[PDB]
RNA sequence: ACUCGUGCCCCGUGUGGCGAAAGGGAAGCCGGUUAAUAUUCCGGCACCUGGAUGUGGGUUUUGCGCGGCAACGCAACUGAACGCGGAGACGACGGCGGGGGCCCCGGGCAGAGUUCUCUUUUCUUCUUAACGGUCUAUCACCCUGGAAACAGUUUGUCUGGAG
RNA sequence: ACAACCAACUUAGAACUGGUACGGACAGGGGGAAUCUGACUGUCUAAUUAAAACAUAGCAUU
């Protein structure tokens, strides 16, 4: 048979991200001494759309510290923050939306995003439009803090993490139809290729593994082991359930 | 090319080292006089309407740099 | 005049994509295009440029917003529980 | 009340000496046949004297505490009066809304103000006057 | 109405090939290539067009004096004049609120 | 406090007024301002100069909690107002307190 | 900084190349000319870049222009480091307005065609480059002033006590 | 409120007239009652298959 278009993709070629019309990486200010003991003000210039992401993001000035510069950053817009707003980062920082502060520093039940797995990393959870990160509870003597992410899980991170106070922007984007093929072949033209898809049953045998067969069907289990070679991996890949969701579920 | 709006300023311009030739442009159909200068850089042009003036900024030009009159039909 | 009885923005389609999923992209379309009254100067010119970005075309401030609303019901209720649980700490 | 007087320090605003320290000489508040609005003829600085420390010598002190001044007419709505305020005896009437009609009393009232403003400054007195404002 | 070619090896209509129509002293219709069109600059502050300079292209304003190229204030290009005024209230707002803060602070806060 | 609205509505019915920026400004450099309203959602550049304006000429400032679209209304105008100034306050006592 | 290259003193986070004859980009037009080249040759008239030092002009002599309320103007009218900003620099489509060229109509000039009869007729020519000077040309911005009996206004819209 | 001067075309009405003819060439939809099927626009076996096949938005699952 042949390689499959699942084992293509990592490969790279024509399947890597578009990256033209993405001018930075939306990340936090590296953590320094200010933002470790008092707090930082910084400038919201413009708010601007970046390609392939739904959410909006800010640029920000702030001035060096330690040299007579300006350095500008790309923060994801929390909803609610406009041109020619104050912002301040740091562990002293007001607790208004859009500012930029320690875990450690925020009460229970407030919600934030770009929020860091550990500190220093300028920013990894909830960072897509309209989603956010609960800060569920603290642990001052472990150091640590509770937190809800938007899959429903409960993660535990180092206090010093940091996070913007607020909702990302970009609302229910989700909400209307793409109503057209052409909708969503513009949606992912500045993505990635995977748009149209292909069907593996409408394949032969020797492209996928639901192959051909004089009716179209799969004809052999759709759930497929979690330790299953590469090219074997279509389907349901260690589904613990199928069908259809007809009550809560236990798990979240 | 740049047009000399005034005779003072034109043979100002005659008296220049780097002045190589000048020409007297007559329309009789326009009744018009142009006195024309080549410099290094420009070629400048004075406009006059009467014989009498062009005849007396003739004479009172510098003698050194030559003088032309543009005959009709100039050959190639 | 009326022109339509209950296509409204959604008539741009025709006869096509159904008429349920006509309605709903009416809905979102209707606020998306909907003029709206500016927070900082007051006129009436707030308008969407992209999915999540709000621009006043008479004082020049851009803000960040819904997809198509300028607030989400979620950023608003957010907004009153920061300024409760702010002020019951800062007293 | 008034507070747009004479010796009321103000910012200029617009023009060429946007963002310059007046005192006003003359306020005007009706207006004349020329400039028919509520105005001021004013006296301010264009170039400040330059910072000075303790180890320059005495003639590059005195080198860098020179002040070029300007005269000028201005509207109220291109000024922005301050709290500070300075009366100087030396520019009493030096510029009565005559003076801007020849050039060279524009250039006598202007000798004569540098010479009371470089007076004023190296008494030491008033020196937010002579510091620049940074914007 | 004679028709006219391109008087370059470049074929294409590439925003770079821009050509306009002239008649010659000869008698005869010809294409002449021209440049692009100046762009005039725009205010670090607000972005709007700035008085009284050329809208010319880059390199075009090496060779032209200074006073076509400024006007004669503070932040002379690059900012408008309303964004001037306002650089000026503000900063002198923001000084006057911030001596009156550190007096308040001396007067109220240290005065034991 | 919302006795406010109804002393404007007796200041404009009685006294007399200058609803704007300019003719604000103008009153106050001519000291014939005996109190000034800005309005909350005004620009603070704009808020600052006009309390300094009213610093130096000891002129009293209200800060009206509402827009200027609301304190136009308060005004009776159908249109905005930023600021405005009171040069007469006549059967209402708006400046008593 | 020395007679003489080699004596020092500051800044530093960066520290390669190739890759477009349609992307970005300094600057040339007209007339004529050959059997065959020409925006390349010839004639005239220009422009750009780099480097040098002159004449005049301007500014100053303890100093680095003047004018205008202002938007800004004027032939210049000092300006290291360091920093900020602009330009280069950007989609598709719609109606509207200005300009060039072409087309069309009328009259006149010169030539040609037709003319048993008719046709003040049919056709052709009547041109003006780059580069400059000067005066204008929507949008915007400034000053005065303070608008409801709301007003101005586009084909469409929109704009105004934030004037 | 009329007169004069300037300027194109677009529409409407009437009389007369001939071959009862006139979008005179050219240019230029046949239509209707139903059934099966794919929602639609789009795509493919270059050189025997253009389809009811593929894609699609929507739905659902992992
Ligand atoms: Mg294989
Ligand atoms: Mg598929
Ligand atoms: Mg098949
Ligand atoms: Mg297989
Ligand atoms: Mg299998
Ligand atoms: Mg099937
Ligand atoms: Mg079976
Ligand atoms: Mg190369
Ligand atoms: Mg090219
Ligand atoms: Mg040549
Ligand atoms: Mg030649
Ligand atoms: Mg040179
Ligand atoms: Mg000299
Ligand atoms: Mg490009
Ligand atoms: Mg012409
Ligand atoms: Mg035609
Ligand atoms: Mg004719
Ligand atoms: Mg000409
Ligand atoms: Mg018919
Ligand atoms: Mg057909
Ligand atoms: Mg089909
Ligand atoms: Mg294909
Ligand atoms: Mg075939
Ligand atoms: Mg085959
Ligand atoms: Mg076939």
């Amino acid at each position: 048979g042949r390689v499959i278009r699942n084992q293509r993709k990592g490969r790279g070629s024509v399947f890597t991200a578009h990256t033209r019309l993405r001018k930075a990486p939306a990340k936090f200010r590296p953590l320094d001494y200010a933002e470790r003991h008092g707090y930082i003000r910084g400038i919201v210039k413009e708010i601007i759309h970046d390609p392939g992401r739904g959410a909006p993001l800010a640029r920000v000035v702030f001035r060096s510290p330690y040299k007579y510069k300006q350095i500008t950053e790309t923060f994801i817009a929390n909803e609610g923050m406009y041109t020619g707003q104050f912002i301040y980062a740091g562990k002293n920082a007001a607790l208004t939306v859009g500012n930029i502060l320690p875990l450690s520093s925020v009460p229970e039940g407030t919600v934030v995003s770009n929020v860091e797995e550990k500190p220093g990393d300028r920013g990894a959870l909830g960072r897509t439009s309209g989603n956010y990160v609960t800060v569920v509870g603290h642990n001052p003597d472990e150091g640590k803090t509770r937190i809800k992410l938007p899959s429903g899980a409960k993660k535990v991170v180092p206090s010093s993490s940091r996070g913007m106070i607020g909702i990302v922007a970009g609302g229910g984007r989700t909400d209307k139809p793409l109503l057209k093929a052409s909708r969503a072949k513009h949606k992912f033209a500045v993505k990635r290729n995977r748009w149209p898809k292909t069907r593996g049953v409408a394949m032969n045998p020797v492209d996928h593994p639901h192959g051909g067969g004089n009716h179209q069907h799969i004809g052999k289990a759709s759930t497929i082991s979690r330790y299953a070679a590469q090219g074997q991996k279509a389907g349901l890949i260690a589904a613990r359930r199928t069908g259809l969701l007809r009550g809560t579920q236990k798990t979240k | 090319p740049q047009e000399v709006s005034d005779i003072k300023k034109f043979i100002e311009i005659c008296r220049r080292k780097d002045a190589s030739s000048a020409r007297i442009k007559k329309n009789p159909k326009t009744q018009q006089i142009k006195f024309k200068v080549r410099c290094q850089r420009f070629l400048y042009t004075l406009v006059l309407k009467d014989s009498d003036k062009a005849e007396k900024l003739k004479q009172s030009l510098p003698p050194n740099l030559q003088i032309k009159d543009v005959p009709k039909r100039n050959k190639r | 005049s009326k022109r339509t009885k209950k296509v409204g923005i959604s008539g741009k389609y025709g006869t096509r994509y159904g008429a349920s999923l006509r309605k709903l992209v009416k809905k979102q379309e209707v606020t998306q295009h909907a003029r709206y009254t500016c927070t900082f100067c007051g006129k009436n010119s707030v308008r969407r440029t992209a999915v999540g970005i709000w621009s006043c075309k008479s004082c020049k401030k851009t803000m960040a917003g819904g997809a198509y609303t300028v607030s989400t019901p979620a950023a608003a209720a957010m907004r009153s529980t920061l300024r409760r649980l702010r002020e019951i700490t800062e007293a | 009340m008034k507070f747009l007087k004479t010796s009321r320090v103000c910012l200029v605003t617009r023009g060429r000496y946007a963002g310059k320290k007046v005192v006003i000489i003359q306020p005007v508040d009706q207006g004349t046949k020329s400039h028919p609005y509520g105005h001021a003829l004013v006296a301010g600085i264009e170039r400040y004297p330059s910072k000075i420390t303790r180890r320059m010598s005495k003639a590059r002190i005195e080198k860098r505490s020179k002040i070029k001044p300007f005269i000028k007419v201005i509207n109220y709505n291109h000024l922005m009066p301050t709290r500070y305020t300075l009366e100087l005896e030396g520019l009493k009437a030096v510029i009565n809304a005559d003076t801007f009609k020849e050039p060279s009393q524009r250039e006598e009232a202007k000798k004569t103000v540098k010479k009371v403003l470089e007076d004023r400054y190296n008494s030491g007195k008033n020196r937010w006057f002579f510091t620049p404002l940074r914007f | 109405p004679t028709r006219v070619t391109y008087r370059r090896r470049n074929p294409y209509n590439t925003t770079s090939n821009r050509t306009r129509v002239i008649k010659t002293p000869g008698g005869q219709l010809r294409v002449l290539h021209i440049k692009k069109r100046g762009t005039a600059p725009k205010c670090g502050d607000c972005g709007i067009k700035l008085p009284g300079i050329p809208a010319l292209r880059p390199r075009e304003y090496a060779t032209i004096s200074k006073p076509k190229k400024t006007v004669q204030r503070a932040y002379g290009g690059s900012r408008c004049g309303n964004c001037v005024r306002d650089r000026i209230i503000r900063a002198f707002l923001i000084e006057e609120q911030k001596i009156v803060k550190k007096v308040l602070k001396e007067q109220s806060q240290a005065e034991k | 406090a919302q006795s406010i609205g109804a002393k404007l509505a007796l200041v404009i019915k009685s006294g007399k007024v200058v609803l704007g920026y300019r003719s604000t400004l103008k009153a106050l450099r001519s000291g014939k301002a005996k109190l000034i309203l800005i309005a909350a959602n005004t620009p603070p550049l704009r808020k600052s100069e006009l309390e300094y304006y009213s610093m130096m000429s000891k002129t009293p400032v209200h800060h009206y909690s509402g827009t200027n679209i609301e304190l136009g209304t308060a005004c009776g105008k159908l249109f905005r107002c930023s600021t405005m100034a009171i040069l007469d306050a006549g059967d209402s006592d708006i400046l008593a307190d």
